[PDB]
């Protein structure tokens, strides 16, 4: 077959990492392990830890797009009411 | 003949008057197995003191060799001679082994003896890859039970002995109704009777220590995986047959149906094997093996092989697999009659081969656990009535959808996950 290009990836027996020597791996088979073993303390206890890592990098960030929302969309209301006319003509 | 008699302690003796040799040994009931992960290679040690350079030295000058072996299920401990002199065994037995064991435990002969047993096992951990995926293969199967102690012993633990673990084992279990004397090759069963008696020959009480724990198979892998070695080491096995099971020759047929193969000898490609005919095209593999190996509490069924063929060990695997299923459903006549007589003379050089050691290890093993021994005739009628029914009821049972275990070292990253090898021993079309 035709020659082709040099990739980052190879396939099972040439995959292209590096060479690694003394890393050793134990596993049981699943039909002698019981599954949901700890569905419970993970739907408490770990959802609680993930959760209080990251909620500052999303609360903050939609915490200062609610109140210039908020602070247009009542500023819009006054504009537009029957007491805010006067301040309108000066912004049409 | 086989004769056995319980007087004194249990003394089996197989006389051959065509032999210039004679072999009389003790075969203990304890081996790896009864040891714990703290004091294990404790007998190892204990084999490698009987066989050190002065007990050695001081044999050989009477004229005698010495043999030591050690396994699963008992300890041997073999001293052949000539026909002869096969009263002097007996006394070099009683003098050194039994009797006093202090010069043996001297601080300078353990030291050596510790340092030769640990460049031993250091040389056998990194330069035997066959036989250490094996290893790993028992600790895998039977982790966390007696089985799965490796019979030579760990680096770490080796370092922790002193005598006086040697010592406390050896009252633990070397025993009187624990042992077994053993008589091979040109010797009378009467004669031998008779030398024992003369002398005293008691070993100690009694009352083992009985284990609390039975030997149990666990589906499970290990993988030491090492990209610096030319091959990928493979073993794979299922739970078998126990000694004394009904189905134990049905299941060293089911295994000699598949054999051996060697990938550069020209004889091994022409054979019946059907397997090969799946194996020869691309140069799946060099070589491989099956086995049924058998214990007092469990056995193993399977296969080793050995390949350079990186790319392509998931065809192997699968190949080999899909003729494993077809035991179950579709093995034909012809198969079981050329497995019978494969059988019989693969048996045949087993028990008849002219070295006596491998005889007295046999017999002393065998007495051990049936109580006596199977004669060559009555093993070959149960061969030969073996028939495909009972082939294909025993193949249901223990491989048909099954757990396995796996233990590769090598350039094993072309074999595949757990799961995808589990769901190979069914075939999803039957
Ligand atoms: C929600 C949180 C919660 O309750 O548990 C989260 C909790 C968090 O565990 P974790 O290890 O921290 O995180 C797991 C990963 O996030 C995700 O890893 P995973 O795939 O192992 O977990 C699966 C995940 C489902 O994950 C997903 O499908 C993606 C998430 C989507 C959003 C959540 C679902 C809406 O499970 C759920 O969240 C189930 C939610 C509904 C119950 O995990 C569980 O409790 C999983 C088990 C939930 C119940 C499974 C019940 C199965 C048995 C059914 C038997 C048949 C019945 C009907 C017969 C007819
Ligand atoms: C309150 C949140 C409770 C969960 C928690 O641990 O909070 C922190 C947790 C973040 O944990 P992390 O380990 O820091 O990051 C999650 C990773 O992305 C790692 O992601 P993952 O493997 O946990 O899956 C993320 C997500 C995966 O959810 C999906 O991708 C949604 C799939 C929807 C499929 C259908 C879409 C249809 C069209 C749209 C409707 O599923 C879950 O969050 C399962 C949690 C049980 O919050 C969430 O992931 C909430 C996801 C809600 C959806
Ligand atoms: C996305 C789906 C990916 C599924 C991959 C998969 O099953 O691979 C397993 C496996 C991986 O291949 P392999 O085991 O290395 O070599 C083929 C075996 O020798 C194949 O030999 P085998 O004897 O192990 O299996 C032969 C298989 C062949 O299946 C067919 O020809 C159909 O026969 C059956 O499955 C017969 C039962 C079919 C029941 C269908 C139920 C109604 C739907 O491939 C199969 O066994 C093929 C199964 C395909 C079943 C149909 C899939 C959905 C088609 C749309």
């Amino acid at each position: 077959g035709p020659p082709s290009g040099k990739t980052y990836m190879g396939w099972w027996g040439h995959m292209g990492g590096p060479k690694q020597k003394g890393i050793t791996s134990y596993a049981v088979s699943p039909y002698a392990q019981k599954p949901l073993q700890g569905i419970f303390h993970n739907a408490v206890f770990n959802s609680f830890r993930r959760f209080k890592s990251q909620f500052l990098y999303v609360l903050i960030p939609a915490g200062i797009y609610w109140y210039w929302w908020k602070n247009g969309n009542e500023y819009n209301e006054f504009l537009y009411s029957k007491a805010g006319r006067e301040e309108l003509e000066r912004v049409n | 003949e086989v004769t056995q008699l319980s007087n004194g302690i249990v003394v089996a003796t197989e006389h051959n008057p065509s032999a210039h040799t004679a072999s009389v040994g003790v075969v203990f009931g304890s081996g790896a197995a009864n040891e714990n992960p703290y004091n294990n290679g404790v007998s190892n040690l204990w084999k490698n003191i009987f066989l050190s350079k002065e007990n050695s030295a001081v044999a050989a000058k009477e004229g005698l060799a010495l043999s030591s072996n050690i396994s699963r299920d008992f300890q041997s401990y073999i001293v052949s001679s000539l026909p002869g002199s096969t009263d002097k065994s007996l006394d070099f037995l009683n003098q050194s082994f039994i009797q006093q064991k202090a010069n043996l435990l001297s601080s300078s002969n353990f030291e050596a003896t510790k340092k030769s047993v640990l460049k031993q096992v250091q040389d056998f951990e990194e330069n035997d890859h066959p036989n250490r995926v094996l290893e790993h293969l028992h600790s895998t199967a039977f982790q966390n039970t007696p089985l799965s102690l490796p019979t030579r012993g760990t680096l770490e633990s080796l370092e922790n002995l002193v005598v006086a673990d040697l010592e406390s084992f050896a009252n633990n279990h070397f025993l009187n109704s624990n042992a077994v004397v053993v008589g091979t090759g040109n010797i009378k069963h009467e004669d031998l009777v008779n030398s024992i008696e003369s002398k005293n020959l008691s070993l100690q009480t009694g009352t083992k220590p009985v284990l609390k724990k039975k030997a149990a198979f666990l589906g499970s892998e290990v993988r030491l995986r090492d990209d610096t070695l030319p091959k990928a080491w493979i073993s794979l096995a299922v739970e078998g047959e126990p000694v004394n099971s009904p189905n134990y020759f049905v299941a060293k047929l089911a295994a000699q149906i598949f054999g051996s193969y060697n990938a550069f000898e020209p004889a091994s490609r022409l054979q019946g094997i059907k397997l090969l005919d799946n194996i020869q095209e691309y140069q799946l593999c060099d070589n491989f093996n099956h086995f049924s190996l058998s214990y007092k509490d469990s056995g193993l069924w399977g296969f080793s092989t050995a390949t350079r063929n990186v790319t392509m060990i998931d065809d192997l695997i699968h190949f080999t697999l899909k003729q494993w299923n077809r035991l179950t459903i579709s093995v034909t006549d012809t198969e079981v009659e050329r497995a019978k007589s494969l059988l019989k003379l693969q048996l045949g050089q087993l028990y008849e081969s002219g070295n006596p050691v491998n005889d007295a290890n046999l017999l002393g093993a065998e007495v051990l656990i049936k109580g006596s021994k199977l004669s060559l005739g009555e093993a070959f009628k149960k061969i030969d009535a073996i028939t495909v029914k009972d082939v294909k009821a025993w193949a249901g049972k223990r491989l048909w959808d099954q757990d396995i275990a796996i233990a590769g070292t090598g350039q094993i990253e072309g074999l595949l996950d757990y799961m995808r090898i589990r769901s190979d021993m069914s075939m999803m079309r039957w």
